[PDB]
């Protein structure tokens, strides 16, 4: 960061991946603000020994996975550190216990039931969702490189 | 081989892998070119075993090799026998399962 | 003393917060019905009126008809349409219609491209089919005619019409047999009850009692770093 | 996705076929809502061996003001004409000649 | 990326570019159309004639 | 030149009046405006859907003559639940001469007039009696008719 | 012509399912590639062996 020159690359390639994607009302605008500040709030949770930061973490990625179908990059930065959040959980054993520690977890994967369900009910987005496949453009996932 | 990758997570994420591929090259028709098509038993049309693809069970199985590699990150274990016996040589089933 | 009540809270409002979201999807609602209904309109004289409801959806997911001929079907010696869903004029009229013609021989009622009924029309105007009931709804598609001994039908669920609009060319001022009936399908404009909306502030707020009893404690194992991060420098201001 | 995405269309009537008597016969369908009993019309499609050439009657223009910048006609066929740089485009011959 | 955007602005002013409808509503506070002004339209095209 | 296809026609020459496209279409008028011009044009109001049933538009707004025929052609078709549904099956189209005020080189679109098959003094809107009811979660009764 | 820059024609002809690109006409440029990307990782991160 004290790098004269190691910042001014840093704005550039910000600027250069930020201008020709992501200006209109699309979500990743917001999708690309959610994955960084997740990845943060991991970090934060990993070093300085914490667990609230890892939980408002997955509210954020439950309120990017719910903005597209692409949204659920907010995920990797949680499943990349997951093993440091084990090492950090597994050492209250002793203290509080698995579950004390885990239920904070585990009721904030359970916002995105209000998220989606909070003006329909699950039979309209499984029709919904029905529709959207049998008549849009949906590609395979063998076909992933003609993304590319 | 099971003595150079001496973890049990990266020879099951390399099982994983090599399923993954096998599913995708099952993603296809089995046609050949102008007359080695006369006769071909999924000539015009993706392999099916009833309802379901080929490939879709080739990326099920995937999906299964890549959460147990996962398991066996999270919980940080090496000496799995199960794997041992699983991964050993995966590459010529995988080659000799496209010829035969 | 906090080291006990935050750990019993932050499980008994997390299994609660788990239930009380995940039971948020299957709570009733209430939505909301609309019906269109024909005649509805004295229009030029003393006749009948075309209507114009053009639904978004496509299908409607109710259609009944049964509009009376003994005293109705009095097109002019050869008859063009009776009781079309679709506009004659539309660019696919009856490829997506009902379009029950007259055809100064069989009136017959067809369907997207399928005719689900015939009956001579000699015999239907004398007096022979009282109704001509055009039933169209999601379990079943029949054009019953109630009175020849073989008009009857029934078509593949799939082969339902689409209704924007209804479009006669009948003159009968109003009939006590005449009628139509149109369930628009309005199953996305639901609104939560007082049900869905408590249990939803409940399950959003065990989240938040959850978060917060996890973060009380967090207070004895939280890693305390010795302030060695510094200040921005000049050149990220710039 | 496997294949190119082979598509056509036309404005609203642009492209049509016939309609009624307008002023000069031409029983052809005039786009645009321009109405037929006030619009003549002539054509080149037919007389393929004839080499056609026609040259029209001095139309009176209205005074000069900003508020109509333009002098449009309706073309219906392939007419030579320049694009923004140069370009070309194979066409046939139509111009305007002030006066 | 940036140039092709300011030079295509300042340039080609009015004319109309996605950058001056911008301007044009930034200085009328929010009331002004982006395209509706630029387009004209012609209703009854044979009063021209 | 003689060949087959190489010939062409006129009308007389007309000096428009050229009236603005905001003027001229409102902010009240129900327009239907493609997938690509309704960013552009921020005034204008929609066709509003209510209660299943919507409002026939009285304008259409059209992208270039490219992007017309391969995005609003095929996105918004009849056979895939578009617009079009209950506008091919009601409404004739016609064409409306428009041209940006100094861009003469420009093909920034079309706008098309709609007449109605039915005239509006027969065949009138239709009443649509609302009411309510209080289905559960997870009724699903029928599919529906999604599949041309 | 195909000039270089459009040689991402080569892999696009390989995921269409058509008789160009077959269950058979993967095999030689998968089992390539799945077998020299992780032995190129591996070969990075060791350097002996034995
Ligand atoms: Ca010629």
């Amino acid at each position: 960061a004290a790098n004269r020159v190691a910042m001014l690359t840093a704005g550039a390639t910000f600027l250069a991946a930020w201008l020709p994607f992501n200006n209109g009302l699309r979500p990743e605008p917001l999708i690309a603000f959610a994955v960084i500040t997740v990845w943060m709030l991991v970090e934060n949770s990993i070093g300085t020994r914490r667990l609230w930061p890892a939980a408002v973490a997955i509210v954020i990625a439950m309120f990017s996975v719910t903005l597209a179908p692409q949204g659920l990059i907010a995920l990797a930065p949680l499943l990349v550190g997951a093993r440091a959040i084990g090492r950090v959980v597994t050492a209250r054993r002793a203290g509080t216990g698995i579950l004390a520690s885990l239920a904070p977890l585990a009721a904030s994967v359970a916002v995105v039931f209000v998220i989606i369900f909070r003006d329909q009910t699950l039979a309209t987005v499984a029709e919904s969702v029905r529709i959207k496949y049998v008549v849009g453009p949906t590609i395979p996932w063998y076909q992933e490189f003609l993304r590319y | 081989s099971p003595t150079v990758l001496r973890s049990a997570r990266n020879r099951m994420a390399f099982l994983s892998l090599v399923l993954f591929v096998l599913a995708f090259c099952f993603a296809s028709t089995n046609g050949w070119w102008y007359v080695s098509n006369f006769g071909a038993p999924f000539n015009n049309s993706v392999p099916k075993v009833g309802g379901v693809q080929i490939s879709a069970i080739f990326f099920a199985l995937s999906a299964i090799a890549a959460l147990w590699a996962f398991w066996l990150h999270l919980t940080r274990r090496t000496e799995s026998r199960v794997v041992d016996r699983l991964t050993a040589a995966p590459i010529p089933v995988a080659a000799g399962f496209m010829v035969v | 003393e906090p080291s006990r009540i935050a750990r019993l809270i932050a499980v008994v409002a997390g299994i609660a917060g788990v239930l009380l979201c995940g039971l948020v999807p299957l709570l009733p609602v209430e939505e909301t019905t609309a019906t269109v209904l024909w005649p509805q309109g004295v229009g030029a004289d003393g006749n009948v009126t075309e209507l114009t409801a053009p639904l978004v959806a496509g299908a409607p997911r109710a259609l009944d008809v049964t509009i009376p001929c003994r005293a109705v079907a009095e097109l002019p010696a050869d008859g063009g349409v009776v009781f079309s869903t679709n506009p004659a004029g539309g660019i696919e009229a009856g490829r997506n219609g009902m379009f029950i013609r007259a055809n100064a021989d069989v009136v017959y009622v067809a369907f997207r491209d399928t005719v689900a009924a015939v009956a001579p029309r000699e015999a239907v105007d004398s007096g022979a089919c009282s109704e001509i009931h055009v039933w169209a709804d999601v379990s079943a598609v029949g054009a019953d005619f109630a009175g020849i001994p073989d008009a009857s039908g029934t078509l593949p669920v799939d082969k339902r019409p689409q209704v924007s609009g209804v479009f006669t060319d009948l003159k009968v001022p109003a009939q006590p047999g005449l009628a139509a009936r149109i369930d628009i399908d309005t199953r996305f404009i639901t609104s939560p009850t007082l049900l869905k909306t408590a249990v939803m502030v409940l399950g959003l707020a065990c989240v938040i009692g959850s978060i917060v009893a996890l973060a009380l404690l967090d207070r004895g194992w939280r890693r305390r770093p010795p302030r060695t991060r510094g200040r921005a420098g000049l050149w990220t201001w710039i | 996705v496997d294949k190119p995405n082979i598509g056509i269309g036309y404005a609203a009537g642009t492209g049509g076929g016939y309609g009624p008597e307008g002023v000069n016969g031409s029983r052809v369908f005039l786009p645009f809502g321009l109405d037929p009993s006030r619009t003549p019309v002539m054509g080149s499609y037919g007389e393929n061996k004839l080499a056609a050439k026609a040259t029209s009657a001095w139309y009176q223009l209205p005074p000069r003001t900003p508020d109509r910048p333009l002098v449009t006609v309706a073309a219906a066929g392939a007419i030579w004409y320049y694009e923004e740089d140069g370009s070309f485009n194979y066409g046939q011959s139509l111009k305007l000649q002030w006066g | 990326e940036l140039g092709s955007m300011v030079k295509a602005t300042v340039g080609r002013y009015p004319v109309y570019t996605v950058g001056s409808a911008n301007i044009a509503a930034l200085r009328s506070a929010g009331d002004s159309c982006a395209m509706a002004d630029a387009v004209l339209v012609e209703a009854d095209p044979n009063e021209g004639m | 030149n003689l060949s087959e296809d190489q010939w062409f026609a006129f009308t007389p020459p007309r000096v428009p009046v050229l009236q603005t496209a905001q003027q001229f279409l409102g902010s009240q008028t129900p327009v239907l405006m493609d997938i690509a011009t309704a960013a552009n044009f921020p005034c204008q109001r929609p066709f509003a859907e209510r209660l299943g049933v919507a409002e026939l538009p009285e304008y259409r707004i059209i992208p270039n003559f490219k992007q017309m025929v391969v995005s609003s052609n095929q996105w918004q078709s009849a056979a895939d639940g578009g617009p079009f549904l209950f506008i091919q099956a009601l409404l004739r189209t016609e064409a409306i001469p428009t041209y940006l005020r100094d861009d003469w080189y420009r093909d920034w679109g079309s706008i098309e007039r709609y007449i109605r098959v039915v005239p509006q003094e027969q065949a009138p809107t239709a009443a649509i009696e609302e009411g309510s009811t209080r289905v559960f979660g997870w009724s699903r009764g029928g599919p529906i008719r999604a599949l041309p | 012509s195909q000039e270089w820059w459009t040689e991402n024609l080569r892999y696009y002809y390989l995921i269409l399912p058509t008789t160009d690109g077959a269950i058979s006409r993967r095999v030689a440029f998968v089992f390539t590639a799945m077998c020299l990307f992780p032995s190129l990782f591996m070969m990075l991160r060791r350097k002996h062996i034995a």
